[PDB]
């Protein structure tokens, strides 16, 4: 028997996955960068660096 | 020694017995054993279709 | 003529499933041009015998297109005998080329399209090859005759089927039937001289168990046997009655399948072309 | 929708011999636009029942013009508007205008177009009006029955002779048919009497008539008129016999034998502007059904 030309339609679905990192921050060392308790002396800026 | 389940699994379809010669036991009245064999040998072909 | 089945409003869910019913057949009652879905609606599974009985009183119609609103159809046979069309094989078997098809009610239930909006259901019957629909009808009728993958009968209309059977079986007994019955041993003695003849007589033939139990004298000569010969009209009655026996119990063949290009065998759940007879 | 047929080089003269067969129907296999003569062929000594069963597993087709290269055929089943087509009658008796013709294997003394050149044989089926087709088979089977332990048919004047049996080299051509036809009737009678034993002992003019007349009416049925048969053996015995299994088998076999017996109008003569009746061998005009 003869034949017909055959078509087709496909549907591929997306996927979701979220990779996440987390980095902590210090507590004691919170002023040096800051100026709430930063002080006009010279050692505070050194510790700040 | 767990047969309770399997034993339930076979009693769903009904089964027709074909031979009942060695699956049945009965008590006999006190009837003078020598005659009991005579009484039983007339029914033995009757229990083996 | 093309029946216009109108549809009420539907939830967007079941309309999409109904859209996939492009080749199944329905059963109207009146052949007006316009009709509503609520009309053609068969209850849930049960009474394969009563349902089979209710397929010869109504006529069939296959559908071709489902718009969101209306529903085209096709009155199957009222005036067409070459009207080509297509219908999806919804039976458990396959249907090769050339063999006729027949409508048989569904099996086991659980094959029913349920519409939530309309609160109705439809039971599209399966399509089997004639050669097996006959055998299924035979099986169902034989089982019905015992209450004087199997659903139990109701005894309500099983008696009607047994009546339809015993009528045709009684009217087969005629005065030449006894003559033909007289030669049962004269036929058995032939069935043991040739192989083919032996194969024509089955094993559970219920008559081989007669030719060993009963002897019968030569039959009495008919009233005025010299003028007419009885065996011939006996055989003619038999031919005519057996030609339309299964029809009286099951269902007539409705179309023969023919394909030009696609492969011959078509698997289930696949749409296949057909001409109707 | 037309179909041709490839044709091998037969010979001179023999092609002209085939050229006398322009209405005879041949059974194809599948409606492909190219077939070959080697495929449409049957041994012209063959069992009538087997070929008759095979007539349903195939498609009919009518030979139109034939040329040294090929031969054209037209199918019958699939149709549109019912185009007419010439059809050469080949039955034993003529057929009148205004009936429905049927197709039956060469039940009587066979005719087969033997082609010695291409080493094959052709077997064309007869064309009978429905009424006489319902009768001729029964006639032959009944004559065979009388033989196992008169030959006249009438159709538009002529009394036909029904050529004597076994004259052909194939006396056993119809043996399978008569066997399978007699046996099933015997079976049906035996089963009826087995379910209803007291049937024949009723009033030969009233009791039996009372039973049959109140059977067509409603539910009475003497309650369970069919008596309860005695229960069977332990179903491994060498004598077990469940009557209902035999009933089922008989329903099946009888329905099959009924279905594969033609008795279905395939075509209908609608002659126009021609003699009123066509004799055997003269072509005619027919419309499909």
């Amino acid at each position: 028997p003869a034949d017909q030309p055959v078509h087709n339609y496909m549907i591929k679905r997306l996927d979701r996955r979220s990779l996440n990192a987390a980095f902590s921050i210090a507590v004691e060392a919170l002023g040096l960068i800051s100026g709430e308790n930063l002080d006009g002396t010279h050692i505070s800026s050194a510790m700040r660096l | 020694l767990d047969v309770d389940a399997t034993l339930a699994a076979l009693r769903q379809e009904p089964a027709e017995v074909q031979c009942a010669f060695g699956a049945y036991v009965a008590d006999a009245r006190p009837d003078a054993l020598v005659g009991l064999m005579q009484r039983f040998l007339e029914e033995w072909p009757g229990m083996m279709p | 003529m093309e029946v216009d089945i109108a549809l009420p409003t539907l939830s967007p869910g079941d309309l999409s499933a109904l859209q996939r019913c492009e080749g199944r057949v329905v059963f109207l009652e009146t052949l007006r041009r316009h009709a509503t879905l609520r009309e053609v609606a068969l209850p849930c599974g049960g009474d394969v015998l009563a349902a089979m009985a209710a397929y010869r009183r109504r006529f069939a119609a296959v559908i071709t297109r489902v718009t969101p609103h209306r529903m085209l159809a096709t009155p199957l046979g009222v005036g067409g005998r070459g009207q080509s069309l297509v219908l999806q094989n919804t039976g458990p078997f396959d249907l090769t080329n050339g063999d006729h098809v027949c409508l048989v009610p569904p099996l086991l239930g659980d094959e029913c399209l349920r519409l939530t909006s309309a609160n109705l259901e439809l039971r599209f019957p399966m399509t089997l090859p004639l050669a097996q629909a006959r055998e299924l009808t035979a099986r169902v009728v034989a089982r019905a005759a015992e209450t004087l993958q199997l659903p139990p009968p109701h005894r309500d209309n099983a008696e009607a089927a047994t009546r339809s059977l015993v009528l045709n079986m009684i009217f087969l007994l005629n005065e030449g039937a006894v003559i033909l019955l007289s030669l049962i041993p004269n036929l058995l003695t032939l069935g043991a001289q040739d192989g083919y003849a032996n194969a024509v007589i089955q094993l559970g033939s219920a008559t081989r168990e007669l030719g060993q139990l009963v002897r019968q004298p030569p039959p009495p000569l008919p009233q005025d046997h010299a003028r007419r010969f009885c065996v011939f009209e006996a055989l003619e009655a038999w031919i005519a009655s057996a030609s339309r026996l299964g029809d009286t119990l099951g269902t007539r063949p409705v179309a023969r399948v023919c394909i030009f290009d696609g492969p011959p065998t078509v698997p289930p759940g696949e749409k296949a072309a057909v001409v109707e007879v």
